[PDB]
């Protein structure tokens, strides 16, 4: 079902909006550990869109 | 000549240039009373200038009153509705071979729909233009032209 | 009326499905020097040339405002989404992502977007007031809310008796010639007596309005979870056009919704204030879809929208956000949208973190 | 501070792109904790 979709479709049909918002907040806050700040942000907020 | 000057001349001569009589096309229609040259201003379809969004509310209104809609699309934003308030241009029949043609002009910022003459029109001729009505699913035409589409739509 | 062939205007043609990935073949690669557009990295000058500002209201002369569900935005060249680094030993490691475009907005701050006004709508950037001449019309701001709670104001500078502005919110699908509440996707207030107008229906569940009212507008929509309960994906459309003398971008907007079932966004509401004093709740039932603050003009109405950092009677909430904040939030979001679309078309693969944010 | 796009390109976009590749290739059942782990462990090569 979800794995049979093309690249554009599956990668769209799964995850786009969090990148949309998290990359935004990452550019807004300008943290010293950008990759690590994103990692902390996501490991805190894993669940509530899924 | 200036479109304003030409328009003033047209509004001055319109009352004596054209008439309305019994028409072999259908009922009553616009006939030429003085030889009209090609491209010159025949008549304004004068009426109530409204915005497009208000058309339907008017139309349904007339649909509630059993009064026929006399509306011509100026553009995507404006319409001259002549149902309640208009001029003699409400009696111009259509022909598949028109000696006239509708054009929108801009005078002092306001748009006027003027039927001009596709050709040199002579006295007595009935005035007809291309309504360009979209194809519906059917109004038979009796314009008499050999090229007649048999239907406006 | 011809066939599934070349576009309706020979001025510019986008690559059809049979001509897939056909980039807009507008201006040629051979450019002139110009000088005015030769800005470098050392200079400090905003490339988005705002027009000359005039105290009397004016008209954007060569902007084809939205129509037929077709959104129209400013464009800038942006020859390279910046990814330049040193020449790596592996010549097949990085991807330039040459979108050759961006949604750069001709605005110093989040203001009333000129792209979404009617041709009968005049603006004065001395106060960014909006005015009209015949009947009603509608204008909207640059930003648009999708979640959270936020707040703005409208300042009224002129209200004669034959002058009645209307102020509120409206979702896309809102015909900007209609008086901000003629459809079910718009909820406003009439500035004669405080009267909530929606679906062209007027309701007196409201306070009274004053001629010199500096009115505050608070509005809280739930997170995109309760808004969609599903994927809020934002796959964007981008089309390049070269109008008479300037480049612009076209995108596909939403279609007229036949929604007749009531499914209010959970815990969403709208509150109205007169100079900060609570005029009360306006609409608790709020349909899904993004909303934006909007202003409707009657004959010669003078009103203006205003953000938070220069406020007069602001709420002290730590959660609500001014107009400017959500504005740059949405701007950065659409920047990332361009990033992701150029990624999709340019480099294989995509990947996003643990979904929740 | 760089502009939005340039800053994100210089800070997160390349490791993002390699994560893009791996997510498009292997197609895991739970990509959520997949990128969690990936952005945590592969950060050292782009810090
Ligand atoms: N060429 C044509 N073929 C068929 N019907 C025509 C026609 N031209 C005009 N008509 C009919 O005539 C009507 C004109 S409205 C005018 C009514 C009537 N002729 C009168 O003078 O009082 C239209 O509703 C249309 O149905
Ligand atoms: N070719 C045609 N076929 C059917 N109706 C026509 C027609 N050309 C004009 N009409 C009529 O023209 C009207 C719109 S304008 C009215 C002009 C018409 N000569 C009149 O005397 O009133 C319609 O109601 C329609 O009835
Ligand atoms: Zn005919
Ligand atoms: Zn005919």
């Amino acid at each position: 079902d979800l794995q049979s979709l093309p690249t554009r479709a599956y990668l769209d049909q799964t995850v786009v909006p969090i990148l949309l918002q998290g990359l935004a907040v990452l550019a807004k806050e300008r943290p010293p550990n950008p990759i690590e700040f994103l990692a902390s942000y996501l490991l805190k907020n894993k669940a509530q869109f899924e | 000549l200036p479109m304003p000057m030409r328009f003033r001349h047209l509004k001055k001569t319109s009352k004596e240039a054209v008439g309305v009589y019994r028409s072999p096309i259908h009922g009553r229609g616009l006939f030429c009373k003085r030889n009209i040259d090609a491209g010159e201003m025949v008549i304004e379809y004068a009426g109530i200038v409204i915005r497009s969004i208000l058309t339907d509310k008017r139309e349904k209104y007339y649909d509630s009153k059993g009064i026929g809609c006399y509306m011509f699309r100026i553009d995507d934003s404006e319409v001259v509705d002549a149902t309640m308030h208009g001029n003699a241009a409400r009696f111009i029949n259509h022909s598949c071979e028109p000696n006239c043609y509708s054009r929108v002009i801009n005078i002092d910022g306001q748009k006027h729909i003027v039927i001009f003459a596709m050709r040199k029109i002579y006295r007595g001729e009935e005035l007809t233009y291309d309504y360009k009505f979209p194809i519906e699913d059917k109004l038979p035409c009796n314009c008499g032209a050999k090229k007649c589409r048999k239907f406006l739509n | 009326k011809q066939s599934s062939a070349v576009s309706t205007s020979g001025n510019l043609n986008g690559g059809i499905a049979a001509g897939s990935s056909g980039k807009g073949r507008g201006a040629k690669r051979k450019q002139q020097d110009g000088g005015t557009t030769g800005t470098t990295k050392k200079a400090r000058s905003d490339p988005l040339f705002s027009a000359q500002r005039l105290p009397p209201h004016g008209y954007p002369l060569e902007h084809p405002f939205n129509k037929d569900g077709y959104r129209y935005i400013l464009a800038e060249p942006d020859p390279h989404a910046p990814d330049p680094e040193k020449l790596e030993l592996d010549c097949w490691a990085g991807k330039p992502i040459p979108g050759d475009l961006y949604r750069a907005c001709l605005y110093e701050r989040v203001l009333l977007a000129l792209h979404d006004r009617a041709p009968q709508l005049k603006i004065s950037d001395d106060r960014l007031t909006v005015v009209g001449e015949k009947g009603y019309s509608m204008v909207r701001a640059s930003h648009g809310v999708r979640k959270g709670a936020w707040y703005f104001e409208i300042t009224v500078d002129e209200m004669p008796p034959d002058t009645a502005a209307r102020l509120g919110w409206s979702q896309p699908l809102g015909n900007l010639q209609a008086p901000l509440g003629y459809d079910k996707f718009s909820y406003s207030w009439r500035s004669k007596k405080g009267t909530k107008f929606h679906q062209s229906i007027g309701k007196h569940y409201s306070s009274g309005y004053g001629q010199g009212d500096v009115l505050g507008f608070y509005i809280n929509l739930p997170e995109d979870t309760e808004t969609a309960k599903s994927l809020p994906d934002t796959y964007k459309d981008k089309a390049l056009i070269k109008f008479k003398s300037y480049l612009y971008f076209e995108e596909k907007d939403f279609v007229d919704k036949a929604e007749k079932s009531l499914k209010q966004t959970p815990h969403s509401e709208i509150i109205f204030y007169k100079n900060g004093v609570n005029q009360g709740v306006a609409y608790k039932d709020i349909f899904e879809g993004v909303y934006f603050p909007a202003i409707s003009l009657y004959k010669s109405c003078t009103v203006s929208i205003n953000f938070g950092p220069c406020f007069k009677y602001p709420p002290k909430d730590l959660t609500y956000r001014p107009m400017s904040d959500m504005g740059w939030g949405a701007v950065v979001e659409h920047t990332l949208a361009d990033v992701l679309y150029h990624v999709e078309t340019e480099v294989d693969g995509r990947r996003s973190p643990p979904w929740e944010p």
